[PDB]
């Protein structure tokens, strides 16, 4: 149990339990990528890095032959980083709460919560440098697209009807997920004098699997993504946890940890809708 | 036997193996 | 159990359990055909052919008389293929997963169980030289169409009840199903200036069993068939298996094989309609 | 142990040991670096990669203060690589040798032990380009030192005093392991001017350990080594092992194997004395 792992700690087992509630209930909200990516499985404490294997560029007969196929592998070794956030809980409120048996408050610790998962997000999307491990929009051979002037009616279309067939014309076919930026959401989201068209249902046919707004796009920007487990994946080490750091003063406080990495076996699938050249 | 003619490293491994020309002969005593 | 019948294999029972759910999953988002196609139940080993019968081109009263009916069977006899493919495992890696108790990778099946289906797809479409078998487009008797110029609004209406029309004049009231090109789905889904008709709404109502995409087909084609048991069906010797080649070098290899045919009894069922002749 | 873990191995326990035996015997006098360098234990197949800190180059006060110092480490990680080399038998003449009560021979598997020990010496030595793994002789912070002639005049020892002058200055001190070209080697036979002893006696009484030659350098050249744990060290996976692979036609083959690499924590204990003219 909790208890026994951290003596010296004015909170319950039962206590615990309602402080992970909160925070799992608080992360759940504001995690966006997990909706279109799998998940590896919790590896464990004993290994500290993974290996990715880089993939890039059937017979009908009475009796099989003895052939066999391999390909390209190019190894490559990626660390487990670790991310983390603290907050503080203040005393004469806790004895109060104690006394009065009334619930113990715990509303401080969504707002770490919050940011832990806003930094996560902004990790997978652009990368990290310290660690040299790509990112979606960084990746080699990302297959660009160009697009402009989506104020006028029936140009989105055009641009995205192109992507696909690019997408298509390199034997990838399957469901697609769009990401777009919150200003092409709000022109997708608009209404046209003269013709009065919705626009988004004609697109909501074809993706089949979501269209989403991220905030960490900052200008107007696009991704086109496949959706596989050979695709892509993600690896945790371990989720979302809680410790006591110690006892400063007379207050208590605490912090939040979680680790997390990303690999990408072939990276022809994604597509990028690059900012207009102006 | 006459062979009449250097070890390898690798990480994942190696799908095949490698010989040499035997070329036997007989001789009597 | 498969660990008895396969000996000398490192994956135990449980694990041959996991690789089957993982091939089987990735089979099922990928096959196609079988939605708007029954299947005939699993016949054995037993035979390796079958035999099938074409047939091509009531009355009320207080008390039944004598007289029977009989038509013209044509009976033909087929056999059955075989489609295969395969994948490699290494070691050392295995060695290290049973070492930390951790599950294992089988992410490589999924590409071979994706290819298997696009062969059957193909299979199905077009039909087999070799065994001389016949396939939907080219099978005698398919009662053609021509249709032109999509691009303007309201052209794509009056081809389908045109066709429609064909197939009610020969006594076949029924469900219809419609299966079309890609590049035929974007001109569909497509927005109109001036007009803001979808245009999907209404042609949805009257085909009433689905519209489907199919990337087997290359140019401008369609195809609409009538659903029956009587019509068509589909005959299945064994399904998707794995088996163990055997222990070369250090490594493992695999392959998956199924075995699959088609049977048309009423060859004026299907409609074609033929590309444009420009 | 054995004829369980290969069953379908020809040979009985008894010549399997014979034949790993023999193995080792000739491995036994060619392995030359691992008199003067430590050993790291067995770490199993669970790991195969490590971690190693590099350091590359007070507080005297009255009781009190409450703070921490450390310096850094710079750590790095490394991948364990893999040799290996085969060996084949034949069928008839040990069916000849069982009719006639004569004892096998494995005269074959001392040309690849011979073969897998001059790789392991020149990987110690000079170091793995695909890897990245430094090499003695390639070290940064080596602290290099240049000779001179060595035919008369006996300047060698006081070529060794200068080249031990520096690591005293540097404070690297205790016993010190010397390693030369075969052609310096034997030079140093000459007769001491005016002491009429042997330069080598009197080499031996600064070196104070064991001086020996090594086929792997080729030009004249030279290193001197402090010697001690926590300066440098080697960490071993899996020891040179035998094993069977599967028969094909009616022969029988085999492979031997083994896995190493090497840390050097300390740059500043080594020195290396290079030749004006090389």
């Amino acid at each position: 149990n909790k208890s026994q792992l951290y003596p010296d700690s004015p909170l319950t087992d039962q206590d615990f339990n309602q402080l992970d509630q909160t925070v799992i209930e608080a992360a759940r909200r504001q995690l966006v990528g997990r909706r279109f990516i799998e998940l590896y499985g919790p590896l464990g404490r004993g290994m500290q890095s993974v290996f990715n294997d880089i993939f890039m560029e059937a017979k009908m007969d009475f009796q099989g032959s003895f052939d066999t196929e391999v390909e390209s592998s190019r190894r490559v070794n990626y660390t487990i980083p670790m991310l983390y956030k603290d907050f503080v809980l203040y005393w004469r409120d806790l004895e109060q709460s104690k006394a009065l048996d009334i619930p113990i408050d715990f509303s401080v610790a969504a707002n770490a919560a919050r940011d832990v998962a806003f930094l996560e997000d902004q990790m997978i999307f652009h990368g990290s440098k310290e660690f040299d491990i790509p990112g979606l929009m960084n990746v080699k051979g990302r297959l660009t697209h160009l697009i402009g002037n989506w104020y006028e009616s029936g140009n989105a279309f055009q641009d995205i009807v192109e992507a696909r067939n690019k997408l298509l014309e390199m034997n990838h076919n399957g469901p697609y997920a769009l990401v777009l930026s919150p200003e092409l959401y709000s022109l997708l989201h608009r209404v046209h004098k003269d013709t009065n068209v919705l626009e988004i249902e004609h697109v909501r046919e074809l993706i089949t699997a979501g269209v989403f707004q991220s905030p960490v796009l900052k200008g107007k920007s696009g991704v086109i993504v496949n959706t596989g487990r050979n695709n892509l994946d993600l690896a945790i080490s371990e989720d979302f946890e809680t410790a006591y750091l110690g006892e400063e003063g007379m207050n208590h406080p605490f912090r939040v940890y979680e680790t997390v990495v990303l690999r990408i076996k072939r990276p022809a699938a994604i597509c990028t809708l690059i900012d207009p050249e102006e | 036997d006459i062979f009449m003619e250097g070890a390898k490293m690798d990480f994942q491994g190696s799908f095949d193996t490698e010989v040499e020309s035997s070329r036997r002969v007989n001789y009597t005593i």
